[PDB]
């Protein structure tokens, strides 16, 4: 079954996530995923084609976890790890600022999405930081745009230049 | 005791003075800029009168569809070939109607003003409205027409095909995910501006030229809204113009958001217009370089430049990669026609003629390449061909833009040749232009997007078009072909029999 | 010129003739209906359902989408155009909202355009019929000018909290039901400035300025609970669906019915208003027209969501209890608006019976529905405290 | 079949070539607008005047006529079909006459049609939103569903003395007013059976038949009188501008606009009852637009007719006398009703305020216009002496 | 607290109880009937509904013309012949509408039922917008058409012609003078059951046939409402089936009625079909037959038996007349063309043979007669002649019958030739054919219409013309003409110098 929409590789993960039963448990093993499946920094492209959709099923189960053991107040202030969420936001919003250039920015940025994306972090602070971070990452990512040649940037970013055709 | 009312310009007056201060009053989407708190709105509308325009509009228009244009059987009485080019025309068309929602509606939640706030509002109802016309062409099409598979069933049909990527880039992502101000630029300044305004027009023209009259009905009552969306993003400038960030970032978004929007436009629209028709209105050549060059870039631009716009620096690599984009587009577009919810033609000889006269050379490329291909029997289902076999056959990699999904051959093509394959972290990436490469090297995080060959690796061509509902209603029929004639038309079968996988063309570096 | 310069397909000759001989004989599918894969609501698909299901290019990874693969072009930092992110609730379909009243576009601005000429048609026939006469006053340059024109504040920021949805909506169904329950709000905010402009023209002497009304909502205390929750409503909420439920299921249900219903539309007619009342028939009935809407996506479809059922009823349980102190802290305030009414207007009774009426057709339309165990009486008593 | 059997010229190529081939090179007369030669009344001709204005084939011989000759066949005996006979006012044209509103039949159907939906959507607003329960029980079961409801007999009398004028009017323009004057009456009757029916859909022990109402108007004393005169402007009068001018420029001006404006519409909302003026609020709307062309017509074009000027003022001003007894005698039965009402409701004077009210507008509006002269306070004076 | 409304079903359950009884409560129009004060309509409708349903349709319709319609340029893109035609059809069916208002409102008096009078007074508001629609419809030829002479002024220009008084008999007066049931028979039960209804269909058949794309918009709106007024004229019936007067009067006046309305419609409608077209649909004989005999006088008639309807007696005699009524009478309305306000044109080859092969010995004497009169110059102003000329050289009177107004000449006519001259104190009576004679010797006070050479008698042609404003714009220019053609257009001068004086066709037998 190699389908684009229905395979084995995301059956396969439905029964991984089926046996996630417990929250501290669930919101770890997402964590883990988004570490090892997302964004350009993941440890592997080998679910590129369905950690999309595996993720969001991930998300599911810990959000169902969570709504269950956390008390109201909890619910609404604290990461599934236990930690106060706005302290969380306001520290990385202060690494953020003292940011010394895009490139650590970036790494800032990038690194809060992996970690607290929400069922982690209550989607209100997240959106909250989605809003700060962003705007720090862009003000320094749009400065003198241009002024960095191609030949240097592909470097900067250290990418390894495989063939080139002009 | 006098017959007195109230209109809308009189509770207009009072508008500005809606909104209230206090700590948290602020947009909730990150951005460089500081829209001003005292911008104003050039059209005074209050939501009862925004209505009964629009409500008048309506009318008319459903008038002329319901009943005359019904009598007249013109949804019946179009060329072939125009009936397959408003699926595509009209269901892409609605994407950007409806991103364009959700894009002034964060547009109104970063306004501080309130009628900076309340313009934005006006085109939030606005794109709702023209995202539920131009379902209506393709429901008007699938009720009335010739050929309904595709016009009834695009929003999942049109997910198979590479063309479809692309124009999520322009006109769904970079409509809403970015910068406040980068989304305004892609939507309003350039987007409607520089390219809908002048398209909607066009399509009406090309429309009429081939039998097709609901879409002029239609189109032409979606551009009477068109004003007003001009106005919002000129006052986005505006709004923005005495801020410090601006001079720092303004012409940078604007550039970006210049080269994203024309990528996509400049090889596709042509595409559409000159391959997707049989009579012709005008060479796409000089109505690009009209529309892009003379009227945007020169005339509309000029005047923002007032606020420190200036033109986009790469507006010359643009006119330069233009000349042939969408004549090499169309060969990708035909060789992979099972991939669609289309049905396409091979220019006839009176066509081929036209494109010769309009672009010198176009014979000795194209025109040779096109008569092989028929030659090999690719509009006949029992020749075991697909023009993508010959690709294959005289070693032509296809490859798709990381950045904005547009399909290239640069072996192949006559207009751009640049190929940048680079490698980063585990992952393959391949660039067709120094701008879409600077837009990854720098925001990598931003670029993710999985191309078709990646998605498809590995399977059998049939089994992406049954999987995805690529039939029409027998079960058994391809929605796409690669010829417009009623007779002899490629089966599921056809297809599988030709056991054609797909690969990922980059996956040959080492 | 006589025909023209432009050849029509349609209708020239040459051009129609080379199109009817490209034709086929007979479509080339038999299937001509848009939209036919749409799982129908209702009996037969809707022409509603048809226009609008589907029209988001989600893909399969937030639940309900037909599409695949991430989005071409996300914001710096990697956030996605759209995604499970931007909100607490899960379904296994956003898809499966439904407007009961069906409205896309068109029968949307038909009916408001309908009630804009009809509005016109009243004012001239009021102004004509000189009713203005038999209007007390005081309730005219007090309470319809500073406190009914303050409320207009309430309703625009009802209507922006809306902004941040119109953008984050998960899916074409609930982004237009969203749109058209914002864009109510607003309409009714500019009507009640409609009012005051029409009051200034047929009243010597009345000044239609937003001034007094404006001050009234920023620094007054009749609305200063009511304006903390609508700024907090409004800005603090950053969850679309926390939003719009909160909104409509909780402090407009409460708060909003009360001041609208059971204090301007019960007390005006007493005061010789008929027109105040004419406006909030409007008012009420875009109420009811989002009611219908609001249930069918938090109760219907999210609240009785086959697979988070449980889960949904948890987090709108959290929200209802979220935003019913501040709701309650607005009734409050409000109470002390009473006091200033001339003796003999209403009493404690006839307040508390109408407290009573809103809080338990709160309890009936919203509360019970995801099983919040609301105490009525325990509600009314705190509000009751604001009376002076 | 795809393209069907019927062949059209417009779209046929064979057909539009040979029609296009007979065309002429451009249009054979520049005057490109229909009904050129009709008298604008306004800057400019309007679409209402020019679709309008001399439909009616009238020869010279009625005033104003475009035509010649005597009528192709008449009724046994000789009269015409349309003739001077019919009315004693006279007049250099009969097609002067012009609706303030221009209404032709598509604006008249579109607004209404507008008030038909509005009012559906209304009704379902305020049932969902429950606010029959702060009517007065007492108010409604007795008020409304038998005083208000045996209006209706009232407004149906004025609807059909209309009649004999869709027959016998002398012009389109005036035709088409008195049809729409007429209908509008018809439709409040039916509004006021329409309040009584949805009363009875949301209030279990009311019942909508109309056996109660009608008695009442038939057999009652509250009525009497109004019934009386309703009857004779009727079935009595033969001529049909004395029936228009004496149903709206004197019996509906004065009985009519009391029993509306200053009893029901002032005294509903009293009792928390603002179901019924959301209807009344249509007919004042309907008063006041059939009051434009009212005046247009017996005034501004009869009784300042450039020939005729005095003589159509004596026959209205004697046509006002005639029936401002009969009227004022419907209103002192009427005057009986408040001695009904619950202790407290109003006072001699508020009902006396009201009652100059009616008067100064009616000596406004119509008295004065041809020069009748009348005593506001001998008429105020003759009506309240109906009361206990 | 559900939602909740309430229909005109469920108010119009107690319409019926609305009347009370009363001394004078009765109707003020002259009867030999009683309409039962129990009768009931068909449609319970109220005055809300009803404007709702109408109003949707004119959405539609003003829709089409003012959007789509506008944009195909189908105000222009009709057949000259038919522009012209339309300037009669529409005009004329315009005074039927109108005074159709006057009749239902004389209908809605004379019910006593409170069901029947509503349905009378639903008719009086459908006329109304009847009226206008027509009125419209001329009004948009006179704005966008190929000749706005006589559509934009038939209200005036129409008095000129004799055409103009047969129509007025069926039309205006036979509709509203006489006793109330005499009028509805003329109205609903005759002229819509019998003729109008099928005959608005037709016209929108002749119209789509000959490019006109305007009418068919708009009388088939026009259509949607006959069922109402056909339900009107059967239950005028019902209404007085029961009263003894009934078995005495009814078929007497409807015998009359149905003679009144063939004797103007056979001749006329089947002309401006056949003559005012290029292009055909079907013979006016096999569609007479088939709306008369069968559809009518058969079917429909039927229905009315158990009431004690039977067939009007005057039937067989109407069918004999018919046959070569319609041609019989171009001749004479092209004779007399200058006193239209139309344009009329002589059968082309193609029609002279289309008529030979459906009416056999029609080329021999019609045929020869239009061939003789173009070679003589009837077309050309420089000829100076005009058709009528021919008649007077040949010695063929032309009459109007004092009844129906309809012209007649009894020594050319291949169809009816029987006349009656009468004198009576004084004056002398023409009569086309007996029931018309009955007629006038019962009722001679009801009949006393004065002819065209009555009221022409003495004058000169061009002077009748200039009178009654006859001319186009330039103040010279004939509205009328005796050819479709754009050059050599008749002006006033052309048909002075001819100098042809009227003369009363009667007084040569003195
Ligand atoms: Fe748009
Ligand atoms: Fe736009
Ligand atoms: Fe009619
Ligand atoms: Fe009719």
């Amino acid at each position: 079954k190699l389908g684009i929409h229905s395979n084995d590789t995301r059956d396969a993960w439905v029964n991984k996530i089926a046996q996630l039963n417990t929250l501290e448990k669930a919101a770890e093993m997402l964590k883990q995923f988004r570490m090892d499946h997302t964004t350009p920094f993941r440890n592997s492209y080998e679910l590129d084609n369905d950690y999309l959709w595996i993720e969001a099923k991930l998300e599911e189960k810990v959000a169902v976890l969570k709504a269950r053991a956390f008390n109201e107040v909890d619910f609404r202030h604290k990461t599934a790890f236990g930690e106060d969420a706005k302290s969380v936001l306001d520290g990385t919003v202060a690494k953020m600022n003292a940011a010394k250039d895009k490139w650590e920015a970036e790494k800032i940025h990038i690194g809060f999405r992996q970690a607290y994306k929400p069922p982690i972090m209550p989607v209100n602070y997240f959106l909250d930081g989605e809003r700060q971070l962003g705007t720090r990452l862009m003000e320094l990512r749009n400065l003198n745009y241009y002024d960095t040649p191609l030949e240097e940037l592909r470097k900067q970013r250290g990418v390894r230049v495989v063939h080139l055709q002009s | 005791r006098a017959p007195t009312s109230v209109n809308a310009q009189e509770v207009h007056r009072w508008l500005q003075s809606f909104n209230w201060d206090f700590k948290n009053n602020r947009t909730k989407y990150a951005t460089k800029y500081k829209m001003a708190n005292e911008t104003k709105e050039q059209f005074k509308l209050i939501a009862k009168e925004y209505a009964r325009m629009e409500a008048v509009k309506d009318e008319r228009q459903f008038g002329s569809l319901q009943d005359a244009l019904t009598r007249l059987n013109a949804g019946v009485r179009v060329h072939p070939k125009w009936n397959e080019t408003m699926k595509v025309v009209s269901n892409f068309l609605e994407v950007g109607e409806y991103n364009a929602i959700a894009a002034t509606g964060m547009l109104w939640d970063s306004a501080q003003a309130a009628e900076q706030k309340n313009g934005y509002l006006a085109q939030v109802l606005d794109e709702i409205r023209h995202t539920h016309q131009c379902a209506y062409v393709n429901y008007y099409f699938a009720k009335n027409g010739q050929d309904p598979a595709g016009h009834n069933d695009a929003r999942r049909t049109r997910t198979i095909g590479p063309l479809w990527k692309g124009m999520k880039r322009v006109f769904s992502d970079g409509f809403i995910s970015g910068d406040a101000v980068e989304c305004s630029l892609n939507l309003q300044l350039v987007g409607e501006a520089c390219f809908t305004n002048p398209l909607i027009v066009a399509v009406t023209e090309w429309a009429a030229a081939n039998g097709d009259e609901i879409t002029p009905t239609v189109f032409l009552s979606i551009e009477t809204d068109e004003l007003r969306h001009m106005a919002n993003g000129y006052q986005t400038v505006v709004s923005i113009a005495n801020d410090p960030a601006s001079a720092k970032y303004l012409n940078t978004d604007l550039n970006n958001a210049f080269w994203t929007q024309q990528k996509y436009f400049t090889p596709v629209l042509g595409m559409l217009f000159e391959y997707g028709s049989k009579f012709k209105v005008e060479p796409w050549v000089k109505t690009w370089d009209r529309w892009v060059y003379e009227d945007w870039g020169g005339i509309w631009i000029g005047r923002l430049g007032k606020y420190g716009v200036e033109s986009p620096r790469s507006l010359k690599d643009a006119k330069q990669d233009a000349y042939w984009a969408h004549h090499d587009l169309y060969l990708l577009a035909y060789a992979l026609w099972p991939t669609g919810f289309f049905r396409l033609a091979l220019p006839d000889q009176e066509e081929m003629e036209w494109f010769e006269a309009n672009y010198p050379g176009w014979y000795d490329h194209y025109g040779k390449i096109y008569e092989e291909w028929r030659a090999r029997g690719c509009e006949d289902p029992s020749s075991g061909f697909i023009p993508l076999m010959w690709f294959i056959e005289n070693n032509h990699p296809i490859y798709i833009d990381r950045v904005s999904q547009v399909p290239f051959c640069p072996s192949l093509a006559k207009g751009a040749s640049t190929l940048r394959v680079h490698e980063y972290n585990g992952e393959m990436h391949t660039f067709s232009d120094q701008w879409g490469e600077r837009m990854w090297l720098a925001e990598p995080e931003r670029y993710e997007c999985q191309n078709i060959f990646e998605q498809y690796e590995g399977r059998e061509l049939s089994e992406v078009i049954a999987e995805l509902h690529g039939l029409r209603s027998d079960g058994k029929t391809l929605i796409a072909q690669p010829h417009v004639r009623g007779d002899k038309l490629w089966t599921l079968d056809d297809i599988k029999r030709l056991n054609c996988v797909f690969k990922n063309p980059v996956k040959a570096f080492n | 010129s006589m025909l023209g310069e432009r050849r029509r397909g349609l209708t020239d000759p040459e051009m129609a003739a080379v199109i009817l001989k490209a034709l086929p004989e007979a479509p080339l599918d038999g299937n001509n209906k848009m939209g036919y894969f749409v799982t129908p609501r209702w009996k037969r698909l809707t022409e509603y359902e048809a226009l609008t299901v589907y029209a988001q290019p989600n893909a399969d990874w937030i639940a309900g989408g037909l599409d695949w693969g991430d989005w071409t072009q996300k914001f710096h930092g990697g956030r996605p155009s759209w995604g499970n992110e931007t909100t607490e609730l899960r379904t296994v379909d956003w898809f499966k909202h439904r407007d009961p009243l069906r409205r896309w576009h068109a029968p949307y601005v038909k009916d408001k355009a309908e009630e804009w000429r009809y509005t016109d048609r009243f004012l001239q026939g009021y102004s004509a019929d000189g009713q203005i006469r038999a209007m007390n006053p005081t309730w005219r340059d007090e309470f319809i000018n500073r406190y009914w024109g303050a409320f207009l504040f309430n309703e625009y920021g009802l209507f922006n909290a809306h902004s941040q949805g119109a953008r984050e909506a998960l899916s074409d169904v609930t982004r237009v039901s969203l749109a058209f329950w914002g864009f109510d709000k607003i309409d009714i905010a500019q009507m009640i400035q409609l009012e005051r402009g029409f009051l200034a023209k047929i009243v010597p002497g009345f000044d239609e300025s937003t001034a007094v009304p404006k001050a009234e909502w920023t620094n007054g205390e009749v609305y200063k609970s009511a304006r903390l929750a609508v700024e907090g409503l409004w800005q603090e909420v950053f969850d679309w669906n926390e939003s719009a439920f909160s909104v409509h299921a909780v402090y407009d249900a409460l708060f909003g019915q009360f001041v609208r219903r059971e204090f301007f539309q019960r007390l005006a007619p007493r005061f010789g208003d008929n027109l105040t009342p004419f406006f909030i028939n409007q008012a009420q009935t875009y109420f009811q027209i989002a009611k219908q809407g609001v249930q069918d996506l938090y109760y219907n479809c999210l609240g009785d969501d086959p697979e988070f059922s449980d889960y949904n009823r948890t987090v709108m349980r959290n929200w209802t209890g979220k935003w019913l102190e501040p709701t309650i802290a607005a009734l409050r305030d409000f109470m002390g608006l009473f006091a200033k009414l001339p003796a003999g207007t209403t009493d404690k009774e006839e307040i508390t019976a109408s407290l009573y009426r809103v809080v338990d057709d709160w309890i009936e339309d919203y509360a019970s529905r995801i099983d919040f165990k609301a105490d009525r009486d325990q509600i009314v008593k705190a509000v009751l405290a604001g009376l002076k």
